[PDB]
């Protein structure tokens, strides 16, 4: 997963992860396996939204995919009733992914040494070897 | 018997061929190199260049093929 549970806990507030999170265990008692399991969910997501043109095994993760996957979590975590704001943010990155994957957008870098992450060739053409060509300083 | 050439310098004059020397067995029987596939003019200009300083094998197969392959030549 791109974002832990230590820092969706930490963007939102603990509390709130905390009541979310108790119904959906088997016991009823507070569990963290829930939130690392949306988490993967939402980690899942990105990466789907992103394998159009990068290595998917991410050699620098970008910082704000932290973020993206964060928002994307807590909107999976509020299924069953969620807050306006939390489905308007969601369209938000969802749009965002979208444009990522379309080339509109870059993810951005590692925020510690500005490296972005690479990928396949999106564009890619073959010819025949070239005969004739100006690098080739015979003849003229 | 000591023959002399046109430019006066006398010699033995044998009849055993040179290349039957049982020497150049080995280079008197080359399978040649065919260059002519897929010819670059840089190509072309580097055995040309190895002809002119004097190692004349890749120009002497290039026209062979030039004679063989070019109809009209």
């Amino acid at each position: 997963n791109y974002a832990t549970v230590n820092d969706l806990c930490a963007r939102y507030t603990r509390t709130r992860l905390d009541i979310l999170t108790r119904p959906k265990t088997a016991d009823g008692q507070p569990d963290d396996a829930v939130a690392e399991q949306a988490l993967a969910d939402a980690s899942a997501f990105i990466d789907g939204y992103l394998a159009a043109r990068f290595v998917l095994p991410l050699t620098v993760v970008p910082s704000l995919l932290k973020r993206q996957c964060c928002v994307v979590a807590w909107f999976y975590l509020n299924e069953s009733q969620p807050t306006e704001q939390i489905t308007a943010t969601y369209r938000d990155t969802v749009r965002w992914l979208e444009q990522v994957r379309d080339g509109k957008t870059d993810p951005g870098v590692e925020s510690r040494t500005a490296a972005s992450p690479e990928g396949e060739d999106l564009v890619q053409v073959q010819s025949d070897p070239p005969v004739f060509s100006r690098k080739q300083k015979g003849f003229i | 018997g000591r023959i002399l050439d046109i430019s006066g310098q006398p010699f033995d004059f044998d009849d055993e061929m040179q290349s039957r020397s049982d020497e150049l067995a080995m280079v008197m029987k080359r399978t040649q190199e065919h260059p002519s596939s897929g010819v670059t003019p840089n190509r072309a200009a580097q055995m040309l260049r190895d002809a002119e300083r004097g190692d004349l094998t890749a120009q002497a197969d290039l026209a062979f093929d030039m004679e063989e392959k070019d109809t009209h030549l």
